[PDB]
DNA sequence: CAATTTAACACTTTTGTCAAGC
DNA sequence: GCTTGACAAAAGTGTTAAATTGTGCTATACT
């Protein structure tokens, strides 16, 4: 690290938005409210 | 499209928008904008020189235009958007993983939507929905009004953490605060050497 | 369904219809789901008859 | 003034790649055609079917035919029109609508 | 508000009369059946004739014609109930959307044999379509559908009581009516309170956000980070300044070699001894170490 | 109302333990 | 220095009683 020499701002496509990620957000919950843990599918899925 | 539906195509929306740039050459747009100015006793000669950077730009760099069409849309890390449950067991959360969330909604619903074949009616509505909830995530209020939620407030969009004031390029080079430090107030020694 | 990058349909200037040769308030009603547009028209095809 | 915590805890211990986890690599493959891979442990167990980055449930390689994973099929509106029609009463209504379009 | 597109564009098709409902279902369920016949006649062969085949698929496509036609005359009857539900905490169009849902169930489950309007029935598939969307999707965090309806009924009785009393009530006073234990009541309302935004303004001014001055509990504390590593290294010097022999048994029964504790019996997996034995030996070094010879090395860093 | 998950409980197996004495 | 017999406490294994969660349907009429 540390011998950055430029950088570089571009269009994205959607196959880099695509290869960025991990896996998609398929649910729009985020956490439960009695166990408080990160839902399976959620905005917070672990 | 009863008559003739055969020997044209037309559509509505950003598909309608994607599809007419597919097929899109960039090369003759270049030219015609150098031609027009070529011919500049023309009062066109302005209007095709402004337009000339943007197709010159989109034509150098390799890169392809289909970028202003989004097929995919990426999430931010839960870390920079998170929720915290502050003393007392009150939780804390920033609002962005608010805005997500109607885009998830409005989209889920519409791959429902879809399935089930309902008329264009409700189908052009709901795609309309889908695509104001992306430009409010992305740019709050470059709409119109802008999205408030909880109270009288404006949500923050991704935009705003680099537009204003406060953000990554505003504070960042306002400096930070460092640890090994202190401060006081200062009296006068004459006795003191120079160092 | 795609949606387009709002920076770009926006921008003051809009450089999507700047590149796509349609102006502001014309987009506006594409994007929006308020007015149809033609995105080819086969004229060999209808020429034939 | 006010303080909190996400959602975790934090561990300080400190070891090192010395210490290695029996571990193989599952290949899968989805519909459109992508493939990945998943690290497991040494206890195996590999499941048939992976939701994979792009969000398909691709299927491993290794198997001719992966576990079933049947499911029940769905309601339709055709059979939930037939929980309220009978067959003798739908006939008789096909027969009174192609009696208007055979007047011309 | 830019809803007005959707007001004005549903408001291009006229209301239908009382005989033009029964028409249409009519129609809807004619093509249905013609539909049916096409799909299951074909896995016997079965030729129809050409004028047969293209009378049945006009039916088909009338049918097709007439759902759709059912559903855009009465699109408009969804918003007059969404208007009534706008302001609980989804989006007024979010909810004529999803009611239109329900609408879409009502018109596969009405029929005109009931003899009763279409609006009749309508109205309950789209009320509770409603429902059903502003339960699930009314909160930041999820709380399913029955503990909504608890919450919904406990403000009920709260707002009533408070109106009588002209105070909020204590929580037995809730539970005398909600038929529960007042701990129960309060923890429904501990479920019933809503996230905070973390970014509102903090100090009067637009000069910083709350979250800027959250101080994190689970944080990464440099003189216990070392210190730890510090002990890590005290602890092995004691250990090492025994015999391997009988260093081995420590090390392997608290799991310091690999991270694993191990029972008395699988140390005996290298060292061969019986279990008994082993548990002799165990103490035999554990009253070793605590002697003061070796305690006072490394007593203080307990706290 | 059905389906799913949590827990309450009985039994089996293992883990820890004392003394004889080799 | 160590094996063996024998015992009780702790913890896995499975059943199932109870608690929680998801889902379809309510037909005067209402647009």
């Amino acid at each position: 690290v540390n011998f950055f020499d430029e950088l570089r701002i571009g269009l994205a496509t959607a196959d880099d938005i695509r290869n960025w990620s991990y896996g998609e957000v398929k649910k729009p919950e985020t956490i439960n409210y009695r166990t408080l843990k990160p839902e399976k599918d959620g905005l917070f899925c672990e | 499209q009863d008559r003739y539906g055969e020997y044209f195509t037309g559509a509505m929306g950003a598909e309608s928008i994607k599809k007419l740039i597919e097929n899109f050459d960039i090369d003759a747009e270049a030219e015609s904008l150098r031609e027009v100015i070529r011919s500049g006793k023309g009062q066109k000669k302005l209007r095709a020189l402004k337009r000339l950077k943007v197709v010159a730009a989109f034509q150098q760099s390799g890169n392809s235009p289909m970028g202003m069409v989004l097929d995919a849309v990426p999430v931010i890390p839960p870390e920079l958007r998170p929720m915290v449950q502050l003393d007392g067991g009150r939780f804390a959360t920033s609002d962005l993983n608010d805005l997500y969330r109607r885009v998830i909604n409005r989209n889920n619903r519409l791959k429902r939507l879809i399935d089930l074949g309902a008329p264009e009616i409700i189908v052009n509505n709901e795609k309309r929905m889908l695509q104001e909830s992306v430009d409010a995530l992305f740019d709050n209020g470059r709409r119109g009004r802008p999205v408030t939620g909880p109270g009288n407030r404006p949500l923050k969009s991704l935009s705003d953490l680099l537009k204003g004031k406060q953000g990554r390029f505003r504070q960042n080079l306002l400096g930070k605060r460092v640890d090994y430090s202190g401060r006081s107030v200062i009296v006068v020694g004459p006795q003191l050497k120079l160092h | 369904a795609p949606v387009t990058h709002i920076w770009y349909f926006k921008g003051v200037p809009s450089r999507l219809g700047y590149l796509l040769d349609l102006a502001p308030k014309d987009l506006e009603k594409i994007i929006y789901f308020a007015a149809y547009v033609i995105t080819s028209v086969d004229d060999e095809m209808r020429h034939n008859e | 003034v006010l303080r909190g915590s996400r959602l975790g805890a934090v561990s300080y211990e400190t070891d090192r790649n010395h210490d290695l986890a029996p571990r193989q690599v599952a290949r899968y493959r989805t519909d459109n055609g992508e493939e990945f891979d998943v690290p497991f442990a040494d206890d195996a167990e590999i499941p048939g079917t992976w939701l994979c980055r792009n969000g398909l449930e691709g299927t491993l390689i290794e198997g001719d035919v992966p576990e079933p994973k049947k499911v029940k099929p769905p309601r339709t509106h055709w059979d939930m029109l037939l929980e309220r029609r009978s067959v003798e009463e739908l006939e008789e209504l096909l027969k009174e609508r192609l009696d208007l379009i055979k007047a011309k | 508000d830019s809803v007005r597109a959707y007001l004005k564009q549903i408001g291009k098709v006229a209301l239908l009369n009382a005989e033009e409902e029964v028409e249409l279902a009519k129609r809807i369920e004619a093509g249905l059946y013609a539909t049916q016949k096409l799909a299951e006649l074909a896995e016997k062969g079965e030729k129809l004739p050409v004028q047969q085949r293209r009378d049945m698929q006009w039916i088909c496509r009338d049918g097709d014609r007439a759902k759709n036609h059912l559903l855009e005359a009465n699109l408009r009857l969804v918003v007059s109930l969404a208007k009534r539900y706008t302001g609980r905490g989804m989006a007024f169009l979010d909810l004529i959307q999803e009611g239109n849902l329900g609408l879409i169930r009502a018109v596969e489950k009405f029929d005109y044999t009931k003899g009763y309007k279409f609006s009749t029935y309508a109205t309950w598939w789209i009320r509770q379509a409603i429902t059903r969307a502003m339960a699930d999707q009314a909160r930041t965090i999820r709380i399913p559908v029955h503990m909504v309806e608890v919450i919904n009924k406990l403000g009920r009785i709260q707002r009533e009581l408070l109106q009588d009393l002209g105070r909020e009530p204590t929580p037995e006073e809730l539970a005398k009516e909600m038929d529960i234990t007042p701990e129960k009541v309060l923890e429904i309302q501990q479920y019933a309170r809503e996230p905070i935004s973390l970014d509102q303004t903090i100090g009067d001014e637009g000069d910083s956000q709350l979250g800027d001055f959250i101080e994190d509990s689970e944080a990464v504390v440099a003189v216990d980070a070392v210190s730890f590593t510090l002990l890590q290294d005290q602890l092995q010097s004691v250990l090492e300044t025994l015999s391997e022999r009988e260093a081995g048994v420590v090390r392997l029964r608290f799991g310091l070699t690999d991270g694993q504790p191990r029972t008395l019996d699988e140390i005996g997996q290298v060292y061969g001894v019986t279990r008994e034995r082993i548990r002799q030996i165990e103490s035999k070094t554990m009253s070793k170490l605590r002697h003061p010879s070796r305690s006072q090395v490394l007593r203080d860093y307990l706290d």
